[PDB]
């Protein structure tokens, strides 16, 4: 079920409320919630 | 252990050690989903 909601979550200067991942390091299991914030290593030479 | 289903069954046991005879299947009792995954377990 999907509606479009720009009342409220899109502000006057944009919204900085939301946020996403952008590249795992990981799969995501099928229902499982990705809460684990770190640096991810895109190359060698760990961060 | 197995949405965690907590299969039960309660065993009138009568002995002082070691495993006896006797049997019977395991009832499941109540389904907590926790929704993220779970790596060790301990008693306490």
């Amino acid at each position: 079920i999907a509606w479009n909601s720009n009342n409220l979550d899109s502000k006057v200067g944009g919204n900085y409320n939301y946020l996403y991942r952008l590249f795992r390091k990981s799969n995501l299991k099928p229902f499982e919630r990705d809460i684990s914030t770190e640096i991810y290593q895109a190359g060698s030479t760990p961060c | 252990f197995k949405y965690f289903k907590i299969y039960s069954k309660h065993t009138p046991i009568n002995l002082v050690r070691d495993l006896p005879q006797g049997f019977s299947a395991l009832e499941p009792l109540v389904d907590l989903p926790i929704g993220i995954n779970i790596t060790r377990f301990q008693t306490l």
